[PDB]
Parts: structure tokens; sequence; C-alpha cells
């Protein structure tokens, strides 16, 4: 409904977010009426724009179609309208300017990075009437989100996958620009070592463990608070060896009690056939004194008839008692039988079954594009609460056309390494080199930076750009305390497609538990016959330091085992990633390192404000601002995440250069 | 709450794997050796007991006696109040061997025996004398 779109915006249809209190804190103070008329008017013009994005939703547009009551107070749809366009909820993206866009340009504000948040907050910042430069190291737009095009060949190296349409920004961005999408088939088949694929009935085993293990870490780290071992943060890496060796403990303890039980009875058994044979012993003399009172033929005075007699009773007697004892014999000869036949489990795991597990490990590690030993136990999965609903899709035409949709219109200066960033009360300015002769020097200035520099770059010692003055304390160690991780790949062009084409993707087990990441996972996703294989965990940052053709070889020499050696020719281009050796990124995204939570986010965020020029001077004004994946939360490690943080900055630069008007 | 079904992981059991940097190995490596010595146990009693079976071959089947069906007479012969009294020394009061001694007369018969004929055969003294053992 019109709910469908608060949904579609990520927000709560029924309440007020934060946000929002702030621009409107009477009508959240005011009386629960006022509240829901707002909310209603939020949601309606959020489906407006939603309905259509193609087409700016001016306000008179939006006001027409509304309805009274609630077109009956046209200030606070003027307020809404005015708050949903500042922050890029609605008229965000690539839009047709009905209001062709005023010249007179208020501000100027230098952008680092044309990078996807970087477009972004350029679009709007340039659509509020402001003066926008992007300044750009590469000789391309894009930054992570590079798309490789060779004849009808294409494949992105960056980002490839659309995680959901449900509550996802890019879903309009598809609409405005055209992206070819197309789902992601879930079913992916394991390939190990030899060549073979891995039994359904194993392949669902190990899969069940393994989500089965990732259970066992949170309930630990929840409810058993093993969150701090030896003055230092406990990694999910650790809490899953931790849990798998108590599995493995509790396969001995299985198995001791198991043989105790048996020993317990054989023990009492052997104490049974004691007694029997001491018994027997005992019956065995007793019969022959029966038999020599037997012998002394009649006639016979009573004592000697009373000798018979009892004798015979006293050796039924025994005969008794020794009955009864076979009657119990028995009863726990079958015991032993059947106890020696209920064995339990064996292992917990098998060599051959534990690699299975690993690969698992891998696609994880790739997820979070860093080895689990440094992810953080705690808070690792602190973004898998607002995932998108639907399927993941990929992008047929390369990611590439969004960036260069974006990039439309703006002022992107490329080659433009920058490499000093001073920001001072009055201004700032930022020092830029040509990146093809690091001779010619640039300077830029301009009332606000927004720096959308990968985490990776601004990680860099000794840094590869100065900031003066200098961040502060709580902005650089949250940079130290953050991941950022790195996740390879390798794309395979052939003239022919040998694989199953209604597999988009396949794995390949990994023989040991170290290299489990080297090629663990291969893609077809294009219309030409074109595989992916990713290098992830430990393996990535270990094969950038190796020759291409090498890593190439070790592709086919895997799909040759796993299609047969004369199905799989040599591909006529290949390409490789190399994220981590990148100077523009140092990385590939980011993760929640151990140490690290969810607040270093948001401290990536927050803006810096310099101190006064002229000492007593009031408080001056914020300059250097924040976007970019590493900045949002809620959504880190993405495209659309960046895309936010872009539309975010934006949202605040321009309030405070421009002036919010919203808030009456 | 719990952690998922099928796996096992208790506070106390944690602290025990986590508290040095080889303890995980060094306890499995306890299990382990302490399952094979209860399994050379196994083994002992199982040698034990094989050995304590060939004992009893056959059984006690050459040893066993044939049964005798016997209808409970009332009448007490002279012989079978004498099988009584050597009977009452011998086991003094399990009524129900003394019983099968004799083989014609049953615990009331045999028990009440011991009142009427009392006096008459010292019964008290023979017990008495049965006591002393
Ligand atoms: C490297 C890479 C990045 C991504 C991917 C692959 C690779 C190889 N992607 C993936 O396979 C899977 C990742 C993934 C998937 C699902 C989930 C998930 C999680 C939870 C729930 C559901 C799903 C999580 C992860 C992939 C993906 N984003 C996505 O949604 N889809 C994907 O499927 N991700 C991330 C994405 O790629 C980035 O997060 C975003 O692309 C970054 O954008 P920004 O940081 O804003 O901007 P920039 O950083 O892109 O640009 C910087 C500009 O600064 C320039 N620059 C530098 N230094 C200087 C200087 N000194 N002077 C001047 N300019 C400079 C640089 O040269 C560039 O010009």
């Amino acid at each position: 409904g019109v709910e469908g779109a608060a949904f579609q915006s990520r927000l709560p249809h029924d309440r007020m977010t934060s946000q929002e209190a702030a621009c409107f804190p009477d009508i959240i103070s005011g009386p629960q009426q006022t509240q829901k008329v707002f909310l209603f008017i939020r949601n309606r013009t959020l489906q407006l724009w939603l309905d259509n994005p193609k087409i700016q939703l001016t306000f008179e547009a939006t006001l027409q179609q509304l309805e009274a009551p609630y077109n009956s107070d046209t200030v606070l749809v003027h307020r809404v309208h005015s708050y949903l366009e500042r922050h890029g909820l609605i008229n965000f993206g690539i839009y047709k300017r009905i209001k062709p866009l005023p010249t007179k340009k208020t501000g100027k504000v230098i952008i680092i990075g044309s990078g996807v948040s970087g477009l972004a907050a350029a679009r709007q910042l340039q659509s509020f009437g402001m003066d926008v430069t992007l300044l750009e190291a590469r000789d391309r737009v894009g930054g992570r989100v590079a798309t490789f095009r060779k004849g009808n060949y294409v494949a992105d190296l960056g980002a490839m996958v659309v995680t959901g349409l449900g509550g996802n920004p890019m879903a309009v961005v598809s609409k405005q620009v055209n992206m070819e999408l197309a789902k992601i088939k879930q079913k992916c088949p394991l390939y190990e070592a030899n060549g073979q694929a891995v039994p359904k009935e194993k392949d669902e085993m190990v899969e069940q463990e393994f989500n089965r293990l990732l259970e066992a870490t949170s309930y630990l780290s929840h409810q058993l608070d093993f969150n701090v071992l030896n003055n230092k943060p406990v990694s999910l890496g650790q809490a899953l060896e931790v849990v798998i060796q108590l599995q493995e403990k509790h396969v001995k303890d299985e198995q001791i009690e198991h043989w105790k039980k048996i020993v317990k009875t054989q023990e009492e058994l052997k104490e049974l056939l004691n007694k029997m044979v001491n018994l027997k012993e005992k019956i065995k003399e007793l019969h022959q004194q029966y038999k020599e009172a037997s012998e002394v033929k009649p006639p016979r005075d009573i004592t000697a008839e009373f000798l018979v007699k009892s004798k015979h009773r006293d050796l039924t007697a025994l005969c008794k008692e020794y009955d009864e004892l076979a009657e119990t014999q028995g009863k726990l000869e079958e015991k032993l039988q059947e106890l020696e036949a209920n064995p339990p489990s064996d292992v917990y795991l098998s060599s051959r079954d534990r690699q299975i597990l690993d690969w698992h490990f891998a696609n994880l590690e790739f997820a979070n594009a860093t080895p689990l030993s440094t992810l953080s136990l705690k808070h690792w999965d602190q973004d898998d609460d607002f995932e998108f609903t639907g399927s993941h899709l990929t992008v047929r035409n390369g990611y590439s056309c969004v960036p260069v949709a974006l990039a439309e219109g703006l002022d992107i200066k490329l080659n433009t390494a920058v490499r000093q960033v001073r920001y001072t009360a009055s201004g700032c300015e930022v020092i830029a080199v040509n990146t093809r002769s690091t001779s010619q020097t640039f300077i830029y200035k301009c009332d606000a930076v927004l720096c959308t520099l990968p985490l990776g770059v601004l990680k860099q010692q000794p840094p590869a750009v100065q900031f003066v003055p200098p961040l502060p304390e709580w902005k650089t160690s949250a940079v130290q305390r953050m991941g950022f991780g790195n996740l390879n790949k390798v794309v395979l062009c052939f003239d022919r497609v040998f694989w199953d084409p209604s597999v988009n993707l396949f794995g390949h087990v990994g023989s040991t538990t170290a290299s489990r990441g080297e090629l663990f996972l291969f893609w077809n996703l294009y219309k030409a016959p074109i595989l992916l294989a990713l290098v992830a965990g430990e393996a990535a940052g270990i094969m950038e330091n190796i020759s291409d053709d090498v890593i190439v070889g070790r592709c086919l020499a895997i799909l040759k085992g796993i299609f047969g050696s004369s199905a799989v020719p040599q591909p006529k281009e290949t390409v490789v990633s190399r994220w981590r050796a990148d100077p523009w990124a140092r990385g590939s995204y980011s993760y929640v390192a151990a140490g690290s939570s969810g607040n270093d986010y948001d401290l990536m965020a927050q803006p810096i404000t310099p101190g006064p020029s002229i000492p007593g001077a009031p408080q001056p004004i914020p300059r250097l601002f924040f976007a970019g994946e590493h900045t949002i939360r809620n959504y880190p490690a993405t495209v659309h995440g960046a895309l936010l943080s872009g539309l975010r900055e934006a949202g605040r630069i321009a309030d405070q250069f421009l002036g919010a008007m919203y808030t009456l | 709450r719990k952690p998922p079904k099928g796996m096992f992981l208790s506070q106390e059991d944690v602290e025990a794997v986590s508290a040095n940097a080889t303890a995980a190995t060094t306890v499995l490596r306890q299990l382990d050796m302490e399952l094979v010595s209860v399994k050379r146990q196994i083994q002992n009693i199982k040698q034990t007991n094989s050995a304590l079976k060939e004992k009893l071959d056959g059984g006690i089947e050459p040893y066993r006696l044939p049964e005798v069906i016997q209808k409970c007479n009332a009448r007490w012969t002279t012989e079978e109040q004498l099988l009584a009294v050597q009977a009452i020394r011998k086991y003094g009061r399990d009524f129900q061997a003394i019983s099968d001694v004799i083989g014609n007369k049953s615990v009331v018969q045999v028990k009440n025996f011991f009142v009427n004929y009392r006096r008459r055969f010292n019964i008290d003294e023979v017990l008495q004398e049965w006591e002393a053992e």
C-alpha cells in the first residue's frame, strides 16, 4: 500500500524515526492524531516518488495527488516534502529535473573520490544548487565498482550482486538506469579435490553441521558471555575452534561412558561365573556323596536312609541355585551383545568431512572478506538484521553502468590524486597532483570537503593523504580498530561454455584448511562464456604475490578435474584482481574486526569541525565530512550502503550550508 | 536460551578447553588415552570370562537328579517320624527342606508336627543342639 513505500524506504510505517523527531519535534511531542497525519503524508509522498522515480516529484505535484483531510495543512506537506527531498528519500538518483536547475550556485564543496558514495553526494549537492567538484585518483569513476570489458566479454571485478530489492535503494536506481538484473539460483554443487561431486547425503550433512556450529558460537557468545579471553576480544574463528573442540570432546565422553557400561556388566558377569564355577564344583562332589550313600544297599537303618534322602534334597537345592544363575547368565549375556552392537559415534567429523566444512568456512570468509580469525565474535553479524527481502541478483551488463550513469553532468577531475587535506575555520584547501606526471600540483579551495576515501586508504601508514590539522584521536582510533578486508576475483573468458549453464555457481573443496579459499567458488553469470573464480580468506592476500598465469593454471587444473581434461580449452582472455595491492583501495570492503563494534562505523561518519583561527572566536562550522561504505553502521561493505552514506552527507552538508528551513 | 539440539557445550567445559594454549589438545588426549585403557580392560574380562566359561562345559546335566511324584499322605509312619527328627537336627526350621526330605509330607503337617510331638520328641532340645552351629 502506502505502507509498502515506508518499508521500501527502510522506514517504520507506523512510528516516527529519530531522524524525523529532529526535524519535526513539534509533531512527535504533539497529539497522537497529528502524528498519524504526518506519517501518512510521509508514506504517501514516499509512495508517489517510488511509483515513478524517473521524474522529479515536485511539492506542487505531491499536494495535488494528496487528498483531504491531509492536504488541508499545506505547510506540513511542504515540510514533509522538503525533509524527504533533503535526505534523498525522494528525488535521488537519476531523475528528470522538472524545474531546470538554477545556475545561482551557493557554496563550493570538494568531494574526494568518484565512488558511489561520492557520486551520490555530488548529484544531490548539485541537485541542491551547490558547486561540487569530485577529485579522483583513477582514470575512471566507480572506485570498487569496476567492470571489465573487452569485446563481447563483460565481468565486474568489484561488486556484482544486488542483495534483494526488498527495501533496497538500488531498486530505484535499476529503474532509472537500465540495469539488466538476473537472479542467482541458490543451488551450488560442491566438487572435491579429486574432482568428484560431494554426495548429496554428505553435502546436506556438513552444511547442516555448519549452521549448527554457527548457532553454537552465538549461544556461546550471548548466553555464556565468552567474549574476552586473556585480555583480548574473542573472534568468531576462536569461538568456532572452541565449539568444534567441545564437540570432539563430547564424542569421546560418549565412547568413554559407553564402554564403562560394557565393562561394568562384564565385571558383574565375571563374578556370576565365579559363583557358577564354585557351585558347580560343590554340586560335583555332593553328587559323589549322594551316590556313595545310595550304593549302601538296603535294608538300612534310618540314619543311613536319612542320609540318602537329605543328600538328595541338598543336591537338588544346589541344582536350583545354579539353575537360577544361568537364568541370570542369559539375562546379561545378550546385554553385552546389545551394547556392543549399539556403539555411539566413532568420530565428530572425518578428514574428508572437515574439508567440506572448510568450504562453508571459505564461503563465510568471502562474505565478510576476511579470515574468520579476525571477525568480532560479538558483532560480526550486526548488519545481518537489516537484510533486504527478495533474492540476490547480478548485473548482466556490468555494474559499471550505475556509476557512469550517475557521473552524468558532474565535474569530475580524473587522474587527480588528493594528497593533503587542509581545513580551517574559514574554509578548506585540497592539494592534488596529476597521477600521470606527479609534477603538476593543484590547489582546490572550498567551503567543505566530503571524504569518500576507502578505509584502507585512511589506514595506510605512512599516510597517503595528510590531514592538516591531523584527524583527532577519536577518529584515527576508529580507523585502527575497524577491519578492512580483502577478497580477490579471477575472470576466465572462453570461446565455449562447457559448464552446466543452469548452474549459476559451483564450488571446489580445497585440500587443506590453510588454503580453503584458493579459488573455492565459480560463477556463471553472463551471456558470454565467462566463469568467475573467488579467492577468499587467508588465500586472498597470499595470491596477490603470484603470477597470473600460475593463478589461471591452478584454475584450469581444477576445472579440468571437475569436467575432464578435454572439455576445458585455454581461456581467450583473463584478468585477476589485486585489491589489497591497489593503492586507491588497499582492500575490498570493511568488516567488523574483533575489538571493533558498530559504534566505530558511526564514529567514522561524525564530521570534523576545526578550531577557531583567532582564539576567543565563536565555535566554527564543521568542514570535513565522511561518506563511503565504512561510514554506514546499518549497511556496511555494500554498494547500497555507500550510496546511502553519500545521500546522507549531501543532506548533512546542505542543511549546514544552505540552511534547513523545514524545522518551523 | 539453550544450545542447538545435538551441540553440547557447558560453562564448565569451555573454560577447561580455554585455560591454556594447548589445553584443548591436552584434555582430548586424556580421554583418548583413557578410552584405550578402558578398552584394554574389556579384553581382559573377555579373556577371563572366556576361561570361566570352559570350566562350565557340560553344565550339570550329568550331576542332575530325576524328580519323583509324591502324593502328600497325612499318616505318620514310624520311619518318617524318624526322618523328621533327623531333618530337624540337620536343618532346624527350614520347614520346606524338611518337607522335601520326608517327601510325602507338606509344610503344614510338617509345621504342626513340631507341636504334636514337641514333648514326645524333645524338639526344643533337638533345636537347641541345632542352634550350636
Ligand atoms: C571490492 C569489492 C567490493 C564489493 C564486492 C566485491 C568486491 C571485490 N561485492 C561482492 O562481490 C560481495 C560483497 C557483499 C555482498 C553482500 C553483502 C551482504 C551483507 C549483509 C546482508 C546482505 C548482503 C555484503 C558484501 C559487492 C559489494 N557491494 C555490493 O553491494 N554488492 C557486492 O556484490 N562490494 C562493496 C562495494 O564495492 C563497496 O562498498 C563500494 O563500491 C564502495 O563505494 P564507496 O566506498 O562509496 O566509494 P569507493 O570507495 O567505491 O570509491 C573510492 C574512490 O576514491 C578514490 N580514491 C582513493 N584514494 C584517493 C586519493 N588519494 N585521491 C583521490 N581519489 C582517491 C578511488 O580511486 C575511488 O575513485
